[PDB]
């Protein structure tokens, strides 16, 4: 039939607990050693974990900026097209960080942007500029 | 109907056995018809023998109740009876005859021991009208069914089971003897060293695992072919520790996987901690920066503007990583207090389990009466195919009621230890003795011999009897590579029943493996206050040595832990059995050991045909015939199986002195 179930015997497991007069205890003491250093090795990455987390104790709370909720506008005042392009100047393509810099602008108009003025800003000269970083 | 008449004689009710073949060759060379007539008149003589064999059958008899077209062919009905009387499976045992025994006999048959084998061919031979005479060396029938007697006390020394009745030979006697038969009632509590019952839970739970770790021994031989280890054969016992050992193997290789799995998590949180450390790093920096950007009060050049929000954008950025990382942080922190809650099994058994699997080893090695370390991997439980329907029994009033009945009426000669069988072209001479003064010397002249003699006594070294001319070598390497087991019995008479009269059986649990054998199980099946302790395993042989009181000590003892110092009196009377030692049986029955097979069984049946007195003169008549259960491949070390070896040479004794039917 087929080896009752839970209970397994491989092929090569037999051969290895058979081979000489004590390979049988061999191969299990192997184990219970093999076993205890994979123990201690726990032992010690619980305890180079559990210093990681002292480390981290306060999160980051005192660190976190309140939220600027803004009215996504489609006025360009000559303020917000400077801080356009040094964002172009500093982020290369990332519309997204160059929206959430200016705050009243979409990814939409960021691109728009990006192009309409384009010449007017030399915005090829400031892109191969990031490309130096 | 018929069909159960053929399933109770252990045949086929729609087929033609080998033994019939042989004698009815017309009928199953030829036309299907004929072969199911037969197979009719078979089964129904064998029903009608069956259904009342307190009386002999005559061929008359069977006729009359035969149908037509069945008693058309009445050559073919009395071949039949015939057949089947000769064989032993009508007109056996103990009827009362019709037609009185011939007048005058035919050839003289010297049969040594008065076993069952012995006592059941003598019937045969004699109902067949031959000169039998029986040499047992004991001063009682009965052999290895002994039973122990004094007042109402009764206690098999011997066997004391019967196999269960479907197909059982002993069905039969049973019918045509005062043999108080009883169903074993299967509960059997075990109770530790120290007295405590073993929880309901656990005894479960071990003969769970024994009935398993079998299975998987069975698995090892036939599946693996693991039947040879360097040169010696594999014993049941060698297969069942390699299958414990990769039990034992796997439950660690287990643990080592989980704890494995641990690491592979508890170090991916490393990875973790430090991203998320080198973070809040990078990100008190930032804070810093844009506070100090955010100090240049307004109104401000637009390059220290956008370095304000630059910064903040940038800020907001790792707070969202380092929420993204404490998102994981948390998921991998349960994933490991999971795996902290569930970890595969610890051990394979509890010492105190190893102890209770013991116990199922030590009955298995009862069964057997021998070391595990002995039986055949491949072929110990070759009879299993074999085995009768029904519940196991016990004889309530002494096996020994059996033997005594079949001896009835036969020519017995106690205290006659065959000492020299000679067998030679011309006939055989069997040289006994008298027990009591051995000087004594008896000689028996006959045409054949019948050897009951125990596997035991046929391997004495030096030889208990002489065989002149010797046994060829093809019998005498048989003897040698068949077991012969061991399995001793204490018989507690007490002046009354302090023990649960509801419970057949119970075991007790040895502290130690080397021990497991010893009294491990007791039984009451007897009407008087009697226990019966089992010694088997490498202990049987062991407590042999150890002193009838000592035994009675250990045994006592383990009484009281059970049933407490209270309630156990001082035995009436005690017997302890020394099998190994009787030497009329050196030992108690057979087995399938190591390097042996079931075809050694047949060996031991094949009779011996002498060489020729003159030489260039024809072939001998065989003249050394042998039955006793260390013959009979199919039902060895049992007393159906002596009965039956014997009926069949019986059979083949009288096929060859009276010519055949
Ligand atoms: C010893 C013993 C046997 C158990 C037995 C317990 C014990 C303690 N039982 C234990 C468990 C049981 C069992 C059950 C199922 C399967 C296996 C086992 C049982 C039992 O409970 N149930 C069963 O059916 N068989 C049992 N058996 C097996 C049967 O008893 C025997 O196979 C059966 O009785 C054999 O009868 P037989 O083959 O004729 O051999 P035996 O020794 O009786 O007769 C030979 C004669 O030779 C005589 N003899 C010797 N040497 C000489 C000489 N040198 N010159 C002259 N004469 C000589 C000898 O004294 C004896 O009278
Ligand atoms: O009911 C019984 O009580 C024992 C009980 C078993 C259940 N639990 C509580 C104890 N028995 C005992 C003898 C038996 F186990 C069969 N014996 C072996 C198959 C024979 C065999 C094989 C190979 C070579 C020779 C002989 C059946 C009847
Ligand atoms: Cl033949
Ligand atoms: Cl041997």
């Amino acid at each position: 039939r087929k080896p009752p179930k839970g209970m397994f015997l491989s092929q090569e497991d037999v051969e290895a607990v058979s081979a000489n007069a004590t390979a049988a205890t061999t191969v299990l003491r192997q184990l219970d050693m093999e076993l205890v250093s994979v123990k201690r090795q726990i032992q010690n990455i619980k305890q180079t974990n559990s210093a990681l987390k002292e480390k981290l104790d306060g999160g980051i709370e005192p660190y976190r900026l309140p939220e600027v909720i803004q009215k996504c506008n489609a006025r360009w005042t000559t303020e917000e097209q400077l801080l356009a392009v040094q964002a172009i100047r500093k982020y290369g393509r990332d519309f997204q960080a160059i929206s959430d810099v200016i705050g009243n602008k979409s990814v939409v108009q960021v691109k728009n942007f990006f192009v309409n003025y384009r010449r007017r800003f030399n915005i090829d000269e400031v892109l191969q500029e990031w490309e130096a970083e | 109907g018929v069909e159960g008449a053929a399933f109770q004689s252990r045949l086929p009710h729609d087929r033609m056995t080998s033994q019939e073949a042989a004698c009815f060759p017309d009928i199953i060379s030829g036309p299907q018809q004929t072969q199911k007539v037969f197979l009719f008149i078979r089964n129904r003589t064998l029903q009608l023998w069956l259904d009342n064999p307190k009386i002999q059958l005559t061929f008359e008899a069977t006729l009359q109740q035969l149908e037509a077209p069945y008693n058309s062919d009445t050559v073919l009905v009395h071949r039949v009876h015939s057949y089947l009387e000769r064989h032993g499976l009508i007109n056996f045992g103990i009827y009362k005859r019709i037609k009185p025994l011939p007048t005058k006999k035919t050839g003289k048959v010297i049969i040594i021991g008065s076993g069952v084998s012995g006592l059941a061919a003598a019937r045969q031979l004699q109902s067949f009208g031959m000169d039998v005479t029986l040499l047992e060396a004991r001063d009682r029938v009965g052999g290895r069914v002994a039973t122990f007697r004094k007042g109402n006390y009764v206690a098999d020394l011997g066997a004391m089971v019967v196999t269960g009745l479907g197909g059982n030979p002993m069905a039969v006697v049973s019918k045509q003897v005062n043999m108080e038969l009883a169903k074993i009632k299967q509960k059997c509590p075990l109770y530790e060293a120290n007295g405590q019952a073993v929880p309901k839970e656990k005894d479960e739970m071990v003969e769970q695992e024994f009935n398993r770790l079998l299975e998987a021994t069975s698995y090892l031989s036939h599946q693996l072919d693991f039947n040879v280890l360097n040169n010696k054969p594999v014993s049941l016992g060698q297969a069942l520790e390699v299958v414990i050992q990769l039990q034992e193997k796997h439950v660690k290789d287990e643990q080592i996987e989980h704890w494995k799995k641990i690491v592979k998590t508890q170090e991916e949180l490393k990875e973790l901690l430090n991203k998320m450390v080198n973070l809040k790093e990078k990100i008190k920096e930032l804070h810093q920066q844009y506070k100090e950007a955010s100090e240049v009060k307004p109104p401000r050049d637009i390059t220290a503007e956008f370095l304000v929000k630059s910064k903040h954008r940038d800020l907001t950025a790792l707070c969202k990583e380092y929420d993204e990382l404490a998102e994981t942080q948390g998921k991998l922190e349960e994933k490991l207090q999971e795996l902290e809650a569930n970890p595969p099994s610890d051990v394979y058994l509890s010492s105190r389990d190893r102890q209770i699997l013991d116990w199922h080893f030590a009955n298995l090695e009862f069964a057997n009466a021998t070391p595990l370390s002995t039986l055949s991997l491949k072929h110990w439980d070759q009879d299993d195919d074999f085995e009768f329907t029904g519940s196991h029994l016990t004889v309530r009033n002494g096996y020994s009621c059996v033997p005594v009945a079949l001896a009835e009426g036969l020519d017995i000669k106690l205290n006659t230890a065959v000492r020299q069988v000679r067998y030679t072209a011309s006939g055989c001479e069997v040289i006994a003795v008298n027990t009591r003064s051995t000087s004594q010397t008896f000689i028996y002249k006959c045409d054949a011999v019948l050897c009951t003699l125990p596997l035991g006594v046929l391997k004495q070294q030096p030889p208990a009897v002489q065989f002149v001319p010797p046994l060829p070598e093809w019998k005498t390497s048989a003897v040698q590579r068949m077991g012969f087991g061991n399995l001793n019995k204490v018989v507690l008479c007490f002046d009354r029943v302090f023990w649960d009269p509801s419970v057949n059986l119970f075991g007790h649990v040895g502290s130690t493996t080397a021990s497991r054998g010893e009294l491990f199980l007791f039984w009451n099946l007897y009407k008087a206050p009697i226990l019966l302790a089992l010694v088997a395993g490498e202990a049987a042989g062991i407590m042999e040595n150890i002193s009838d009181d000592v035994i009675v000590g250990r045994c006592l003892a383990i009484l009281k832990g059970i049933f407490g110092s209270s309630a156990v009196p001082q035995p009436k009377e005690t017997v302890v059995s020394r099998w190994r030692a009787d030497p009329w049986a050196r030992g108690s029955y057979s087995y399938v050991a190591a390097g042996s097979s079931g075809n050694d069984y047949d060996l031991m049946a094949q009779p011996i045909t002498p060489g020729p007195s003159i030489p260039g003169a024809p072939q001998p008549i065989p003249r050394l015939f042998f039955a006793g259960e260390h013959t009979i491949r199919n039902y060895p070390a049992t007393v159906h199986g002596a009965l039956l070896s014997g009926l069949r040479e019986a059979g083949r004794i009288a096929d060859q002195f009276l010519g055949a039917m």
